[PDB]
């Protein structure tokens, strides 16, 4: 069908019941929930062949499901724990293995919401030595001090999102690798011709979408409530 | 079909060389077989599948795979590796007449053909008026790899390849930074084997 899943992104505390919903329009008998984790592929949690039928997959522990209509297949984490943090995919199939996957649900289960923290973001300007040596200019963005590890970084030149000349680290690193709740950091590069960097009309912005607390959540600390938000940093081109 | 095996969670290919991602299965009756691709960070897209018709199945973008029951294989190939082929690929098989079971997946890393390497370590300053800085190791070829820091207050990223379309120009780089006031870019990458002709400006 158009297979659709809700929610798209969610952060939760441990101990809560969490509900993910898959919906379809084509009325295929067969629906499935899978989770994806790095190094393990897509593992089946549960599946259903019609409204009368539920069957366990390889990793059914900690989960329940309901098939309340031809069109709908719900997944619940009964009591969320951190090792249920994962990308979750629902799918439908016809009678000949024609699968349709939903676009995904990224779920992060954290022990203590007190540790949530938005990134600080900074842009570092191209070296004169690089410009002189290569006639190219590399900007570096650095996002630091964030938790959990649930961000999206993009670059914006004169207000349009750019993909050429970009490389972002595939995973953030731990600022304190000996701690279970270490904050994270992430870097990205955008490289342009020296020519383009040297033009003071050009505007360069690194944007980081952070996923955190919602308006709903209680917050007892003096520091800013660490809600879902965008944090950017910027630099202007420079002739001197 | 009771299993599907991909080996090597991460694999490399030279830019312009034959792509070959291996998949084998265990199932006495020939199964249906599937290859899916996933871009960061995006959903799954079907490349091709064997469904008991052609044994040589062609997919989008030059991809093909040959089903070979005599060696229980369904290897994915493409004649020439492009930088845009960087992604995660999953082999998958029919099971118990009711589902698809997925292999563990392999991430394909494309090594750029770097004809004129120009290794260098540059210092970059914060655009705002701290003088925080970071160090950028860049423009080294495929024989160089970056090591992890051996000091808990120095941070070093993995190497990353960017492709500047404006100049059809690809390059490697890693970033290092620290809050320690004795930290200098001259020493940032001392735990990596760097090229003998790395440029270190003043």
């Amino acid at each position: 069908a158009d297979v659709t899943q809700t929610p798209r992104n969610r952060i939760t505390k441990t101990g809560k019941r969490i509900m993910l919903e898959c919906s379809q329009t084509k009325g295929h008998d067969r629906m499935y929930w899978y989770r994806q984790d790095p190094g393990l592929g897509l593992r089946l949690i549960y599946y259903s062949f019609d409204v009368k039928d539920i069957n366990k997959g390889e990793i059914s522990d900690g989960y329940s499901v309901s098939r309340q209509a031809q069109a709908k297949f719900s997944l619940s984490l009964e009591s969320a724990i951190p090792n249920q943090t994962a990308l979750y995919f629902c799918a439908t199939s016809d009678e000949s293995y024609g699968y349709t996957f939903g676009s995904g649900t990224r779920l992060t289960v954290v022990e203590d919401l007190n540790k949530v923290s938005p990134p600080e973001v900074a842009v570092f300007e191209p070296s004169e030595a690089e410009i002189s040596h290569t006639q190219k200019a590399t900007l570096v963005c650095l996002a630091t001090g964030f938790y959990p590890d649930h961000v999206e970084l993009s670059w914006w030149v004169n207000g349009k999102e750019v993909h050429s000349g970009v490389c972002t680290d595939p995973q953030p690193l731990k600022e304190q690798p000996a701690l279970n709740d270490s904050r994270y950091s992430l870097s990205s590069r955008l490289r342009v011709s020296a020519t383009f960097w040297q033009n003071p009309r050009n505007h360069f912005r690194c944007q980081v979408q952070f996923y955190g607390l919602s308006e709903n959540d209680e917050w007892t600390q003096d520091r800013a409530k660490p809600v879902t938000q965008i944090v950017s940093a910027e630099a202007w081109g420079r002739a001197d | 079909a009771q299993s599907v095996t991909q080996l090597g969670s991460h694999v490399s290919v030279s830019e312009g060389a034959l792509v070959l991602l291996r998949c084998n299965y265990s199932s006495s009756v020939p199964p249906y077989l599937f290859w899916y691709v996933q871009y960061p960070n995006q959903g799954l897209q079907l490349l091709l599948k064997y469904t008991s018709a052609a044994t040589l199945v062609k997919g989008i973008n030059g991809f093909e795979a040959e089903f070979k029951k005599s060696e229980t294989s369904f290897h994915l190939t493409k004649p020439s590796a492009h930088m845009s082929d960087a992604a995660e690929y999953f082999c998958a098989v029919s099971e118990q007449d009711d589902k698809i079971i997925f292999g563990k997946g392999t991430r394909l890393h494309i090594l750029p053909n770097i004809q004129n390497p120009d290794p260098a370590v540059y210092q970059l300053r914060d655009s705002k008026s701290s003088d925080k800085s970071v160090c950028l190791f860049t423009d080294f070829d495929s024989q160089t790899n970056v090591s992890q820091s051996k000091d808990s207050d120095v941070y070093i990223t993995d190497k990353c390849v960017l492709d500047m379309r404006s100049m059809d120009f690809k390059s490697n780089s890693a970033v290092a930074w620290s809050n320690k006031s004795d930290f200098a870019c001259a020493n940032a990458f001392n735990n990596s084997i760097i090229p003998e002709d790395t440029f270190f400006p003043s």
